[PDB]
């Protein structure tokens, strides 16, 4: 929905008790190429943390902005690994914080602490305001009430029984009620409107499921209990993949037929509206420069699910090389086209259906279409002379006035267009090759001294040409064409006179040097 | 795309007792009124596609989408008299033809011609609305059109009083299932032809007036007709619910290279046709226009032109079958509609730049802008979901250890990355294991016996052995196992 | 009584007469106190004759009436009335009659009740020869000298009905209509008729209030005026024929018929009264000896009046007499047999009603 | 010579003198009386003479003497009758003449001339006058006058018994009788006065200040005579009903010798309260007999002691008061006939003077019967009402229709309905468009109604009867003949309602596919009905016959099979609808009435 949706704020809490430290009974076979070592089983906490990290990676790639994530390990103490600022919502910072936390202690104090501390820290964290929420509240003065701060908290732990699950549910209900009550009086703390809770429970494979799965259950109009349960290892990874796919309204893609295996891409769901559980768009032959401008109705970022795999790496490297890739929906019809705009893989959504703007009227029959002397090349030069570029440094115009470069471009276009004849036959000064220095210099906002000497040389050359009675372009006597030429130059210069004093200078120099009868 | 759904049911054959003139059937009133609508179309909305499906017990498409309004005009006078009313089937068929022809994103106004006689039951409007609302069961109610439509109902059921006796709440609710995008039109008066003419004039003024605009590029200007009219847009429903519409003037704000622009995500592709304010070619044809010059220059040079349609809105004015014209787009209203162009409110002319960013030879280009934070597929992330990836990493680190000391730096970098990832994931026993494989490869050293190679692998193995303890000796993430000199 | 007479010889006539009247009042009261039945000696009569101009006479009458009003004892007033103003058979009776007439007229003028009652009592104890003269004087004074004076005598009806009855007795016994000059005046006849019609019992008050213990003396006034009124009614047509004004004759005839009807009603009331106090068939207020003179008078008039010319008047008179007799022995007022009635009516002219009454 | 000649001569001689000399004539008459005191002619003549002179005392004395001596002469009775007629300028003279007579003697003449009167009204008035002027005569002749009036008013047996006797009683006789408690009246004679008093009162109001409170005053006052009631004063007409109900709850128990006090009270008082409520209920309905309304029965959902009457307050504002007055009237009638001892007395008192079925009460007795739940006795009542007798006919047959319904007749019920509608055709304009569309008040699974008799009420009701009657006839077994055709046609009215029945019928049409309703397009002027029917013929419908053209069977049968007729058979079927839908707007009631009036042969199907 809006920017501050229910998925806008996501808080993760991870079990850190010594009970969450043993292996998950899923020993791996890293030894490929004598007698290899015993197979190594990754600990349940390690699997949960790494799968959570993958969830974070997918969410960051698909949504670089407007979506932050915290991380609260649940140990004897309550530690938050990153704040809500966009600058602190980084993958490497999370990795460094997790490394600093270290593996769970095996035999420190198993029964000293529980996960409830993480839950209360999370709900206490959830009531905070992000930077974007603060900006929204500031801009909506005296009306900063329609700002839904709904979030979502996900918990990973190994509960011994469903009774503990219910106890945690009641505890989180009570503590969020207390947090809402505390936020009612306070000003710099928004009251939670919708805090969805997920309580994934993990266990080593080969052990029974101590807790049965439960469906949605709203213990309050501010909570949603959706506690899932699954074995550790790859199952947890798939559960988290499904969670992220159904959290932010995602979709899957199974690009195939890549010359050298298939690859999987995750992106926003709206890219599949043309088709209307993974679509199987097929690679099509990439033409070098057939067409340049397509009709794209969407630009959705993507993130491969196996970024380090050989096929995904090859495809991403090829896209990042610069060339685009055209796909095809399964007689063929062109469809979604991949591209890499500076290092961000975009999955466009072309439009293959019949264009409602087909067979438009011929421009030769519309208004102004029966004239064949248009200054197309002159306007091409005009276009190329006002091309745009970004500016990372905001300068000050006069005094504390940080000018917007867009208004600068607008005023430059206005200055250029003060006297612009449209058709070739209309003008003669612009058609003359002598005035090109004037046509390129006088238009400037502030002519320099070199501009001054160039304009003086140009008017001197024009005077010499008049003295020699050279044949000017036809564009009706020689005196008549000379007179209309001086009229054109005088009209041009006086228009830009107010721009700078040098313009008035060249104006009165022309007035003195003109051969006015 | 306009689909004129005309009810041909027997209910429309009822004569109405008008005063003075002869008896006129409601079907014939409907006839004169659409004739008026199709005229205002062929005269002032010529580019607009339209279709006319007449619905009965079954719905049938007599005339598909076409710009030829003469065919539609004669189609009104060649109509049969099927005699059953069923709106749900008609709406389902309209969805079918719209999706089949255009798709799911193009707006498709629907003109509906009912008579306030929904039906007796079953296929009737009341029976469908009262039952299908509770459950779809793959029989989803077609009233919520899966595209930004606008349901206009020419309920020519005399005054609102006449249709309030039996059924008008059903119609007004039917409009609401379209999310309020529509309007009920009631002909007030004794069903006179002038009344229905005023009715259809109101419809024309509401929905089918051309969107005239002035295209001002600096100081040059021209009068254009942006076909089709632009739809209003809303940012969201929480912070800014007020819809926004483009300004009457389109100010060209610069130009950008068509290769740099890539293929931008637009809202809707709009034609721009000059409007004069064989006479057209003999008078308006010979006077120099600006749209012709702009389109020709854009085609020849091969660029586009950014446009400012208002505060925070921004579009594009590009050129182009063999036929070509000056079509205009609409970017997403916001600060950065194109994320690879920077904040679109931060684009300046090359004159204000220190040097010429585009280059003297027209080779350099600031576009596209690299995002401030790199993504994952471009960076070097470590993923250990499947055992295959971790096996690939360990195979890579083992193979490069054979090339030691040729690729010493790469092997050290990969080992440091693996150690950092293990420390982040707490995979200390994995670090001990990879130390064991490093020792094993040391035991299987080749007969070359490079002196510096053995020292590096032994030092690395010692580093992993000491770091696997979990103590502060190498717990630091900044530690990268510097190779021995 | 010589001392009283000697003392009065110096007092002026008016004063002395008053003083002797007062002395006689005192003496009469004393003798009434001593004895229930008083004796009127010749001494008071001699004194009153001896001592009891126009102005002097008027003053004497006024003071006498003032004393009569002042006196409260009725018996003494009646006794002195009899002592002074009763006839004595001497030459002073004419002066006594004149004085009594003027006194009664003067008292009637101002309606002095005791004088009227006393004069009513005296007429019952007086010979008719003086009652008729008193009636002459008073009727003349109140009917012929001063016109309009009949109204003055009319209000006496509400004062002394006994005096009215006595006046009717005297007038009826006087105006027997035996001569033209004896015809009663029209005004007097109308007044009498009106008085009798106002209340029939007016002519029976003397009969009722007088305790009948002995027969009335011969020559005295009758107990009731029924005889005189009957004579008037019967003789009326013959008298008016003999006298022969049409309107006055018609009025007189109507008044006489009304009087006859009133007399018949009075006779019926007298029958009731006689039955009540047990005189029915034993005492007759209309003495049978009085029929002979009336019958003879009717006969001589009938012979004289040429019945061929006065058949209607004679028939009316006979019918009136027959009706009066039929009521009289119907009411018991007349105590006579049918044979006696036949004997006295034999000489009368033939009449159907008279013959029916005679035959019964 | 006889004395009669002498008396005549004396009278004639006195008579001639009257215009000339009244005194002489009176003297002659007095002489004649003295000669012949036993002659009546003299006394009569002088009494007449005194009366002519307007002399009250003498004429009164002479009249008294002549009456005492000569009562047998008819002229004495004529003079007394004239004087008492004046008593009931010359009137003032005659009244003053009566005063001069002695009071006991005045009572003597009044009594004897009252006995001389033959007509009950005149005798009652004479005795009431005597009663009023002589309060001492209430004891002896107040009983006699009451008994005579009661018997001679009960013997009349008038269809509506009303004579100026009980009004006389309540105005004069009753108050002076009750206040003068010295009057001794037997308990039985007390009941006779109620027979008289009730008789006149019920009919006079059936045709003056306030008879109802007057007769209620009689009941309480006549009760106070010896032992009946001793209750309060201005009590309601409903409280005494329950009080009498509680009376018989004790009275219907043990009785030893007579129980006449309670048994007669529970009969007469209940009858009075039954009749008092009878007027109130009957007068409320069917007014203008001195718009009418008629009690009807349950039509309810045609598409779906403890009975309740449903009355819309719009047509009758005071329906609440009438409903309670009707309710306790039924109870009073029930108690009067539930008790066996009271029932025989109730029958006897009714047959004494109910006489005619009392058209107003004929409406009444027709009402509980239906409320009770029995109908055949009502049928006889309506038969009696019809024999006793525009709008008046309307009341009968629709009462027949509800009564002929009788839960399962369905043959005479419909027969009465379309017979009623022949007189129904007032509605050139019907009743507008929509006059306060039926309220959504849902009865708790319930009924009996009460409507006026002016088109807008009865017309929907009679059609509703036809809807249900044909509905049960055409929704079972098979042979979807004009049975189903009529009910679909009858379903045309109130279209938003019969959709379920219409949907049921078309489903049955699909199963059969042999809809033969030759006269179909003459009644179905409805767009939605025609629209649904054409839908069948297109895809897979039951190839509806719809022989909707006169003289089509003869054309098919009498013509040889030719191939140039199939096109016409298909085309005219569509052509008929196009003509039929062209009708569209019209008065549905007018069309529905037209369908019923022409299709009197519907009764052939209704026999099922």
């Amino acid at each position: 929905m809006k920017i501050f949706s229910e998925s806008h704020k996501t808080v993760f809490v991870v079990d850190h008790c010594p009970y969450m430290a043993e292996s998950c009974r899923q020993h791996v076979e890293f030894d490929m190429l004598i007698i290899p070592l015993a197979p190594i089983s990754k600990s349940l906490w390690t699997c949960s943390v790494e799968s959570s990290m993958e969830y974070c990676r997918i969410m960051y790639d698909i949504f670089p902005f407007k979506k932050l994530v915290n991380f609260i390990v649940s140990d004897s103490g309550a530690h938050v690994l990153n704040s809500w600022t966009q600058e602190d919502q980084n993958l490497q910072e999370l990795m460094a914080a997790l490394a600093a936390v270290g593996p769970p202690n095996p035999r420190a104090d198993p029964e000293c602490c529980s996960i409830l501390h993480g839950l209360v820290a999370a709900v206490e964290t959830l009531c905070k305001i992000t930077e974007y929420q603060h900006e929204a509240r500031t801009l909506l003065m005296e009306n900063a009430e329609r700002v839904g701060n709904r979030g979502r908290i996900i918990c990973i732990t190994n509960a011994k029984s469903d009774s503990h699950v219910r106890m945690l549910e009641d505890c989180v209900q009570e503590t969020i009620h207390e947090h809402n009550k505390l936020a009612a009086n306070s000003d710099h703390l928004m009251q939670i409107q919708k805090c969805e809770l997920v309580l994934i429970h993990t266990y080593p494979v080969g052990e029974d499921s101590l807790v049965s799965d439960r469906s949605k259950k709203e213990l309050s109009p501010v909570l949603t209990s959706e506690v899932h349960s699954v074995r550790a290892g790859r199952h947890l990874a798939t559960k988290l993949n499904i969670l992220v796919q159904q959290h932010f309204d995602l979709a899957s893609t199974t690009i195939t037929n890549i010359p050298m295996y298939d690859v999987e891409l995750l992106h926003h769901k709206d890219a599949h509206v043309d088709f209307l559980e993974t679509i199987t768009l097929k690679w099509c032959t990439p033409r070098t420069n057939n067409i340049e401008l397509h009709y794209c109705t969407g630009a959705y970022r993507i993130s491969p699910v196996d970024v380090n795999s050989r096929p995904s790496s090859c495809l991403t490297n090829f896209l990042l090389n610069g060339r685009s890739v055209l796909l095809e929906q399964p007689s063929k019809v062109i469809s979604h086209m991949l591209s890499s705009h500076g290092g961000e893989i975009f999955l466009h959504v072309l439009s293959s259906s019949r264009s409602i703007l087909e067979d438009p009227p011929s421009i030769s029959e519309g208004c102004g279409g029966r004239v064949t002397d248009y200054r197309i090349t002159d306007f091409g030069e005009f276009m190329r002379e006002n091309r745009l570029t970004p500016f990372l440094d905001p300068r000050y115009k006069i005094d504390g006035s940080l000018e917007v470069p867009l208004e600068r471009a607008k005023d430059q276009l206005e200055k250029h267009t003060r006297y612009w004849p449209m058709i070739i036959s209309q003008t003669t000064i612009f058609n003359m090759q002598a005035v090109v220095p004037l046509a390129s210099v006088i238009v400037k906002e502030s002519l320099t001294e070199e501009d001054v000497l160039n304009c003086q040389k140009t008017i001197y050359n024009l005077v010499d040409m008049e003295r020699k009675n050279d044949p000017l372009p036809i564009s009706p006597k020689r005196d008549e064409q000379y007179r209309i030429m001086w009229n054109e130059l005088e009209t041009l210069v006086r228009a830009h006179i107010n721009n700078s004093e040098k313009h008035q200078r060249v104006l009165e120099c022309l007035m003195a040097c003109r051969s006015k009868p | 795309p306009t689909v004129v759904v005309m009810d041909v049911s027997l209910s429309m054959t009822r004569p109405v007792s008008i005063e003075g003139s002869e008896e006129y059937q409601r079907k014939h009133l409907a006839a004169h009124g659409l004739t008026m609508l199709f005229e205002h179309m062929a005269t002032n909305y010529k580019l607009e596609f339209t279709a006319l499906v007449v619905f009965s017990s079954l719905w049938e498409l007599m005339v598909p989408f076409t710009r030829d309004y003469n065919t539609l005009q004669e189609a009104l006078s060649n109509m049969d008299d099927y005699d059953k009313t069923c709106l749900e089937s008609a709406l389902v068929g309209v969805c079918n033809i719209v999706q089949q022809e255009w798709g799911g994103a193009i707006p498709c106004q629907v003109v509906l011609v009912t008579d306030g006689c929904l039906g007796i039951g079953r296929g009737s409007l009341r029976h469908s609305l009262a039952t299908q609302n509770q459950r779809s069961e793959s029989n989803r109610f077609p009233l919520p059109f899966p595209f930004p439509s606008k349901l206009y109902i020419m309920c020519m059921a005399n005054l609102e009083e006449l249709q309030s006796t039996d059924s008008l709440e059903c119609l007004e609710r039917l409009i609401d299932l379209n999310n309020g995008e529509g309007q009920i039109f009631t002909i007030d008066g004794p069903l006179c032809l002038k009344n229905v003419q005023s009715m259809f004039g109101k419809l024309i003024d509401l929905a089918y007036t051309p969107f005239h605009a002035v295209l001002k590029c600096g100081h040059l200007t021209a009068d254009v007709q942006v076909f089709p009219r632009p739809e209003p847009f809303v940012v969201d429903e929480e912070i800014d619910p007020i819809p926004k519409v483009i300004n009457t003037d389109l100010e060209i704000v610069g130009f950008i290279d068509i290769a740099d622009i890539s293929s931008p995500p637009v809202l809707s592709r709009h034609l721009v046709l000059p409007i004069a304010l064989n006479s057209a070619n003999q008078i308006a044809g010979k006077i120099p226009n600006f749209c012709v010059l702009l389109h020709g220059s854009l085609k020849v040079e091969g660029m586009v032109a950014i446009v400012q349609l208002g505060p925070e809105w921004h579009g594009m004015l590009y050129s182009q079958k063999k036929k070509s014209n000056l079509m205009m787009s609409l970017f997403e209203p916001g600060p950065e509609p194109l994320p690879w162009l920077g904040k679109m409110a931060q684009l300046g002319p090359i004159s204000d730049a220190k040097e010429n960013p585009y280059g003297e030879d027209d080779n350099k280009s600031p576009f596209p802008l690299q995002p401030k934070n790199k993504r994952s597929y471009a960076q070097n992330v470590t993923v250990w979901i499947k055992p295959s990836g971790l096996q690939t990493d360990v195979q890579k680190i083992l193979r490069n250890a054979r090339k030691l000391p040729e690729k010493t730096q790469t092997f050290y970098k990969e080992l440091n990355r693996l150690r950092k990832a293990a420390l982040a994931f707490g995979f200390l026993d994995l670090l001990k294991g990879v130390a064991d494989m490093l020792e094993r490869e040391c035991t299987l050293l080749p007969e070359t016996a490079h002196p510096d190679a053995a020292f590096q692998l032994t030092h690395a193995a010692q580093q992993l052995k000491l770091a696997s303890t979990g103590t502060s000796e190498y717990a630091a993430y900044d530690q990268n196992i510097t190779p021995l000199h | 009584m010589s001392d009283i007479r000697h003392s009065l010889l110096r007092r002026d006539a008016l004063s002395a007469a008053k003083e002797v009247l007062y002395h006689l009042d005192i003496y009469f009261s004393s003798q009434l106190q001593s004895a229930p039945l008083p004796i009127v000696d010749k001494g008071p009569v001699e004194l009153l004759e001896e001592f009891v101009n126009s102005l002097q006479e008027l003053q004497l009458l006024e003071i006498m009436c003032n004393y009569f009003q002042e006196q409260t004892k009725d018996s003494v007033r009646q006794i002195i009335f009899s002592s002074l103003f009763s006839p004595q058979g001497n030459k002073a009776d004419d002066s006594r009659m004149s004085l009594l007439g003027k006194l009664v007229s003067m008292a009637v003028a101002v309606c002095r009740i005791p004088v009227l009652e006393c004069a009513a009592s005296w007429l019952q104890r007086t010979p008719v020869v003086y009652c008729v003269r008193l009636a002459k004087a008073l009727v003349d004074d109140y009917c012929c000298l001063v016109p309009g004076s009949i109204q003055t005598l009319k209000q006496i009806f509400s004062a002394s009905p006994r005096f009215c009855c006595q006046f009717i007795t005297s007038v009826t016994a006087l105006y027997d209509l035996s001569s033209d000059d004896l015809i009663p005046p029209m005004d007097l006849l109308e007044m009498i008729v009106t008085w009798i019609f106002e209340d029939p019992r007016l002519i029976l008050i003397t009969f009722l209030n007088t305790p009948i213990a002995a027969n009335l003396p011969i020559g005295f006034l009758e107990l009731t005026p029924l005889v005189g009124l009957i004579r008037w009614c019967v003789k009326a047509p013959l008298a008016y024929k003999r006298k022969k004004g049409v309107g006055m004759d018609r009025d007189s005839h109507l008044l006489y018929s009304k009087l006859h009807l009133s007399v018949l009603q009075v006779l019926m009331t007298l029958q009731l009264h006689l039955t009540e106090k047990n005189l029915y068939g034993r005492l007759g207020l209309i003495l049978f000896d009085h029929m002979v003179p009336l019958v003879e008078e009717i006969n001589r008039l009938a012979d004289e009046l040429n019945p061929l010319n006065a058949s209607q008047e004679i028939e009316l008179s006979l019918d009136r007499l027959a009706q009066a007799l039929q009521v009289a022995m119907a009411s018991g007022a007349l105590l006579c047999t049918r044979d006696d009635l036949r004997t006295l009516c034999s000489r009368l002219p033939h009449n159907n009603l008279l013959q029916l009454v005679i035959s019964g | 010579m006889s004395a009669q000649g002498d008396c005549e001569f004396l009278v004639q001689r006195a008579r001639e003198l009257v215009p000339q000399d009244l005194w002489a004539a009176k003297a002659w008459l007095i002489t004649a009386r003295s000669l012949y005191p036993a002659d009546f002619n003299i006394q009569y003549e002088m009494y007449t003479i005194e009366r002519n002179a307007e002399r009250t005392a003498t004429a009164g004395r002479l009249l008294y003497d002549m009456f005492v001596n000569f009562p047998d002469q008819p002229v004495v009775w004529r003079e007394i009758s004239i004087i008492t007629s004046a008593l009931r300028k010359q009137t003032q003279f005659l009244r003053s003449l009566f005063e001069t007579l002695p009071g006991r003697v005045q009572c003597e003449m009044l009594l004897k001339v009252t006995e001389q009167c033959f007509n009950t009204l005149e005798r009652s008035e004479m005795l009431l006058l005597l009663l009023r002027r002589f309060p001492e005569t209430v004891v002896q002749h107040g009983v006699g006058l009451g008994e005579a009036l009661l018997e001679a008013e009960t013997i009349e047996e008038q269809e509506s018994p009303v004579n100026c006797f009980r009004k006389l009683f309540v105005c004069d006789v009753l108050p002076l009788i009750i206040n003068n408690h010295d009057v001794r009246l037997p308990a039985n004679l007390l009941y006779k006065y109620l027979n008289k008093a009730a008789e006149f009162y019920i009919n006079y109001v059936t045709r003056i200040v306030d008879p109802w409170e007057r007769l209620f005053k009689i009941l309480n006052v006549v009760g106070m005579r010896c032992e009946w009631q001793m209750d309060k004063g201005r009590r309601s007409y409903g409280d005494i009903l329950h009080r009498m109900k509680d009376l018989c709850r004790y009275m219907n128990n043990f009785d030893s010798e007579a129980h006449a006090k309670y048994k007669n009270q529970v009969v007469y008082s209940t009858m009075l309260v039954f009749f008092k409520n009878a007027f109130q209920y009957v007068n409320s309905i069917q007014p203008s007999l001195f718009v009418p309304l008629v009690l009807l029965e349950d039509v309810s959902n045609v598409y779906g002691r403890n009975r309740h009457i449903v009355v819309n307050k719009a047509e009758l504002a005071n329906s609440t008061e009438v409903l309670e007055s009707f309710k306790l009237a039924r109870e009073s009638w029930e108690l009067l006939y539930s008790l066996e001892f009271l029932d025989k007395e109730f029958t006897r008192i009714c047959l004494a003077w109910k006489t005619d079925t009392w058209l107003w009460l004929r409406i009444f007795l027709t009402d509980m019967i239906i409320y009770q739940g029995q109908y055949k006795k009502a049928i006889a009542s309506l038969h009696h009402l019809a024999a006793l007798q525009t709008l008046e006919h309307q009341r009968a047959l629709i009462q027949l229709a509800t009564c002929h319904f009788a839960l399962g007749e369905y043959r005479m019920t419909c027969e009465k309905v379309l017979d009623l509608m022949c007189y129904m055709v007032l509605p050139i304009q019907d009743g507008g468009k929509s006059q306060e569309e039926p309220s959504k008040v849902k009865p708790k699974f319930r009924d009996l109604k009460l409507l006026p008799c002016t088109s807008k009420a009865i017309m929907p009701y009679c059609l509703h009867l036809m809807l249900a009657c044909f509905k049960l006839r055409a929704f079972t077994d098979n042979r979807d003949d004009m049975a189903l055709g009529h009910v679909i046609v009858l379903l045309q009215q109130e279209w938003p309602r019969g959709e379920n029945l219409f949907l049921k019928a078309v489903n049955k049409i699909c199963q059969q596919g042999n809809f033969q309703y030759e006269n179909f397009f003459n009644y179905v002027t409805n767009i939605d009905m025609l629209e649904e029917f054409a839908y069948l013929r297109t895809q897979e419908g039951g190839k509806i016959h719809l022989e909707l053209l006169p003289n089509q069977g003869m054309l098919i049968k009498h013509h040889t099979v030719t191939r140039g007729i199939t096109k016409g058979v298909k085309e005219d079927f569509r052509l008929a609808m196009e003509r039929q839908v062209s009708r569209c707007g019209e008065n549905l009631m007018v069309v529905l009435h037209r369908f019923c009036i022409n299709e009197k042969i519907l009764l052939l199907q209704t026999l099922t």
